[PDB]
């Protein structure tokens, strides 16, 4: 199940970045 | 990643096609051998009843 | 040659059955074989046919 292995990174980079955002933003005040 | 929509694709339609196949066109060479052995039976039975 | 006789027709009876063992054994490997394919490939690459599925997502 490498396709998977492989999406997971892709959704793992996109909530890695959401996640980056949301502990910014929070950061940010 | 145009690769994993090959892959995904690949794997499935490359091997269900050509793997199905040899399930069938095997399955009905395994029938004739079997018939083959049907026709051995009645060869032994031949034999026997001259 | 009647002893050769009777033990060839042990032999010849012996391949009778030995072979009659084997068609037996050729069955069942005609059938084991035909078994595991049907079953083996059958479920795994329906397996992986379930992965084009299963990865989805």
């Amino acid at each position: 199940m490498d396709a998977i292995k492989k999406k997971m990174q892709m959704l793992k980079l996109d909530k890695e970045n959401a996640l980056d955002r949301a502990e910014q933003a929070e950061a940010d005040k | 990643l145009n690769e994993l929509q090959a892959l995904i694709e690949a794997h499935f339609e490359n091997r269900k096609k050509e793997e199905e196949e040899l399930v069938s066109l095997k399955d009905r060479i395994e029938r004739r051998r079997a018939e083959r052995a049907e026709q051995q039976r009645i060869r032994n039975e031949r034999e026997k009843e001259r | 040659l009647s002893d050769k006789l009777k033990e060839a027709e042990t032999r010849a009876e012996f391949a009778e059955r030995s072979v009659t063992k084997l068609e037996k054994s050729i069955d069942d490997l005609e059938d084991e074989l035909y078994a595991q394919k049907l079953k083996y490939k059958a479920i795994s690459e329906e397996l992986d046919h379930a992965l084009n599925d299963m990865t989805s997502i």
